[PDB]
RNA sequence: AAACUCAGUUGACACAAAAUAGACUACGAAAGUGGCUUUAACAUAUCUGAACACACAAUAGCUAAGACCCAAACUGGGAUUAGAUACCCCACUAUGCUUAGCCCUAAACCUCAACAGUUAAUCAACAAAACUGCUCGCCAGAACACUACGAGCCACAGCUUAAAACUCAAA
């Protein structure tokens, strides 16, 4: 739906906006969280933020205990800067995609090489 | 001729040349459009061998310069062939669309539910006998598909129970005439809503108008055969011809807004940006035409 | 002594020279980030224009403008231009917090150019013209 | 109509100019001006501005208040000297 | 997309608006009042006291004359729509400002009347712990009804006061 792809891309460029800064806290902008898209649930009552995860799995982890607690204060941050009037909750979800694509690019440097289906109901009572 | 002055100033007819009419019906613009140019040449298209008889008696009037001939838009193309242009090369392209002022006139087509009529709701007439009828339709479809079709070409928001009234009906006593269907949809619904649905003009309406037109799309297949026909359009058109289409409901214009913007570079140029739409005093003098919108295009 | 922050203040004896020149004399780079686009500037001490770049000159349109990719690209072809005028060391001043705000300095960075101080100057009325009301969707 | 490269200025250290730039925004943060240039993109009405602060001051006094009490219940967290009884 | 051929650095430049302080809780009868200076100035120590007068009363609005940054109903475009409106983008007006009058409405809400006193044996519930003394105003099922009529008003699609008949066993 047209409205929803806007919201979304609205959403996802006030939230890099936000976490490209010490606003939300220091210690989110020194994880330097980057985010590959947005989404919003079809009924407007969670917006997920699908955030690049980086190899290191204790990294992620911190990058993710540190998004879950500040997703409430990004959230009434954005309603503070009238972005959104109602901004449902956030929702920070990990993204492994591009860890599956970087996968194969290592390894592929060593592999080696309607009206005609009514139609019939219509003919056969015509016939009977 | 809804709109004629708009066509005839739009296509801009001229000596020497070519345009084709897909949809002759009374012929009315076709008739203007050889008043204005006596030297254009001129094909005639359409479906109701009446129209087609019509078109032939009046080449009396013009003997070469309007050509006739009887078909549908997907039979247009082999017709033509069979003629003798496959580049075409028309300077022109008119498509009207909707039903003629003949066919709807006249109750023995069945088109009009106000004058009772035989439920065959068929632009054709005796071309193609086993062509099925509005009734056969009716007697045919099930609930869903009957629903399904109300929904999708009457926009009909209470298509459920439209169908299933029609059922119930059909199932009681073969379905046969127009006031029998119209008082089959009234049925339907409370005897007062039988004109408590106000057209765009604000005028009270026969609530089964929507079931009509839904009918009379399904019988004609009118959403494919158009887009078949625009695309045959098209294909014969001179590059640098103009194509002028007249619509009357949603639905067709939908169609042809969207072939026309290609919803890869564009292949139409919009002669009018916005959609021309007849005077509110022509609209008050054709009732029939108010929801005649025009769109013209140049081919690209 | 010890490394400062403060930019050194004209009319000081400061003993900091960057190609022999002092910080009243090296160049400045203006950097205006705004939200859909990202315009770069590059000046003598004396306002004098050296280079000038933008997303819409390095031929990117509409919202590409408003990428990093796009204010990278003007920075490094600010620089170059700056270059080929003799710029090396440069004050980079930055307004507004568009998108490319940080990305435009990188570029800058990689065209060869040496940033010595990067200064904020925002435009931040303190309260004057009234904004625009805020956008419901 | 002030003097220029004054204000909101940080001089790069040995050009670690990306540590420059993050501790000009830190500086920005932390006085607020990337608040007010945030919030000053739209005019936020009067009463919305008076229950943003009413409201972000008692989460400023909650939020102490539980930091305090967490704080002090702390000391209690320590092993069981009774284990058993 | 429309439209501007303007945009950026620097300089000059308001009758508009009043970052941070303000994480303060002050002033005023309330409405309200958060840039700076200066002048004038914040009633009554004995309480209460207006459909019964005097004087106020945010925003919006009217009348007249100005001011033009920005904002902005309305309108005109741009997209979008089958078409149209709304939302989004652009331009722009009444209007927000000043002067001089009007209008006298707000969820004008701490939704808890003014004054005095008590913390003793708690209190339907919820809200802001429970009461006492005293005074003024107001209420007596819902709906009809921020209505009709009458009257008053600089008000003329207005405000204040404010019913009845029919109907319901609820609200
Ligand atoms: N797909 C099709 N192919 C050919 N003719 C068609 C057609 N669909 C409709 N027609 C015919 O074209 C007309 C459509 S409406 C009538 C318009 C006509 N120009 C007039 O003024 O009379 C009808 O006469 C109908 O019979
Ligand atoms: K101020
Ligand atoms: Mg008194
Ligand atoms: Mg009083
Ligand atoms: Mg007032
Ligand atoms: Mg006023
Ligand atoms: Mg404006
Ligand atoms: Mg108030
Ligand atoms: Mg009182
Ligand atoms: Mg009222
Ligand atoms: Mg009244
Ligand atoms: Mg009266």
């Amino acid at each position: 739906h047209a409205r929803l792809r806007a919201l979304n891309g609205l959403l996802y460029k006030a939230l890099t906006d936000l976490l490209c800064t010490p606003e939300v806290s220091q210690e989110l902008y020194d994880l330097n969280v980057e985010l590959s898209k947005v989404s919003l649930t079809p009924d407007f009552s969670a917006c997920r933020a699908y955030w690049k995860t980086t190899l290191s799995a204790e990294q992620n982890a911190h990058m993710e205990a540190v998004l879950q607690r500040s997703a409430a204060h990004m959230r009434h941050l954005l309603m503070s800067q009238q972005t959104l009037r109602n901004v449902p909750p956030i929702v920070f979800v990990q993204d492994k995609g591009n860890a599956a694509l970087a996968e194969l690019d290592q390894l592929l440097a060593v592999a080696d090489f309607d009206h005609e289906a009514l139609n019939k109901q219509i003919m056969e009572y015509k016939r009977r | 001729p809804v709109m004629v002055d708009e066509v005839v100033h739009c296509l801009s007819p001229q000596k020497g040349q070519i345009f084709l009419d897909m949809t002759f019906g009374s012929g009315g613009h076709t008739k203007a459009i050889l008043q204005k140019e006596s030297d254009i040449v001129l094909y005639a298209l359409d479906r109701d061998p009446t129209a087609y008889a019509l078109a032939e008696h009046l080449s009396e009037l013009y003997p070469k310069q309007i050509r006739a001939m009887l078909g549908q838009f997907s039979q247009a193309e082999a017709l033509l062939m069979k003629a003798g242009v496959q580049p075409g090369t028309f300077d022109g392209v008119l498509m009207d669309l909707g039903c003629s002022s003949m066919q709807l006139d006249t109750p023995e087509r069945g088109f009009s539910l106000r004058k009772d009529g035989p439920l065959d709701m068929r632009m054709d007439g005796g071309r193609y006998p086993d062509m099925p009828t509005a009734a056969d339709v009716v007697n045919a479809l099930d609930q869903q598909a009957l629903a399904s079709i109300l929904r999708t070409y009457g926009e009909e928001k209470h298509a459920k129970k439209i169908a299933s009234a029609i059922v119930q009906a059909r199932s009681i006593y073969p379905i046969t005439r127009t006031q029998q269907l119209a008082s089959i949809v009234a049925g339907a619904f409370p005897p007062s809503a039988i004109y408590t649905r106000k057209d765009l003009l604000q005028r009270s309406t026969h609530i089964a108008t929507k079931t009509f037109q839904a009918l009379r799309i399904f019988v004609n297949n009118e959403l494919n055969e158009l887009y078949t026909g625009l695309k045959t359009a098209q294909k014969f058109l001179r590059p640098g011809g103009r194509l002028v289409a007249l619509s009357f409901h949603s639905l067709e214009d939908r169609i042809v807004k969207r072939f026309l913007l290609g919803i890869a570079p564009l292949m139409w140029e919009l002669i009018h940006k916005k959609v021309l739409s007849p005077q509110d005093q022509d609209v008050q003098d054709n009732p029939r035409g108010r929801s005649a919108k025009l769109r013209a295009a140049i081919k690209l | 002594t010890k490394f400062s922050i403060y930019p050194p203040i004209p009319g000081e004896e400061s003993s900091l020279r960057w190609a022999g020149k002092k910080f009243e004399e090296i160049p400045i780079a203006h950097i205006k980030a705004s939200h859909n686009n990202t315009q770069i500037q590059v000046v003598s001490a004396s306002n004098e224009p050296l280079a000038f770049a933008s997303c819409g000159t390095e031929g990117f349109r509409n919202a590409k403008k408003g990428t990093g990719i796009a204010a990278q690209t003007a920075g490094i072809a600010a620089a170059a231009r700056a270059k080929q005028k003799g710029v090396i060391h440069i004050r980079v001043v930055v307004k507004g917090l568009g998108p490319g705000r940080l990305s435009a300095m990188h570029g800058l960075i990689m065209g060869g150019l040496e940033v010595i101080s990067i200064t904020d100057n925002t435009p931040i009325p303190h309260n004057g013209c009234r904004p625009r009301k805020a956008r419901k969707l | 109509k002030h003097l220029k490269f004054i204000a909101r200025t940080v001089m790069v250290q040995e050009g670690n100019v990306e540590s420059a730039y993050r501790t000009l925004n830190r500086i920005l943060t932390m006085d607020g001006l990337i608040e007010d240039i945030k919030h000053r993109r739209y005019y936020e009405k009067p009463c919305r501005r008076r229950q943003r602060e009413s409201y972000e001051r008692c989460r400023r006094i909650y939020n102490m208040e539980m930091a305090r009490k967490i704080n002090f219940l702390m000391r209690k967290n320590r092993a069981d000297p009774w284990q058993g009884c």
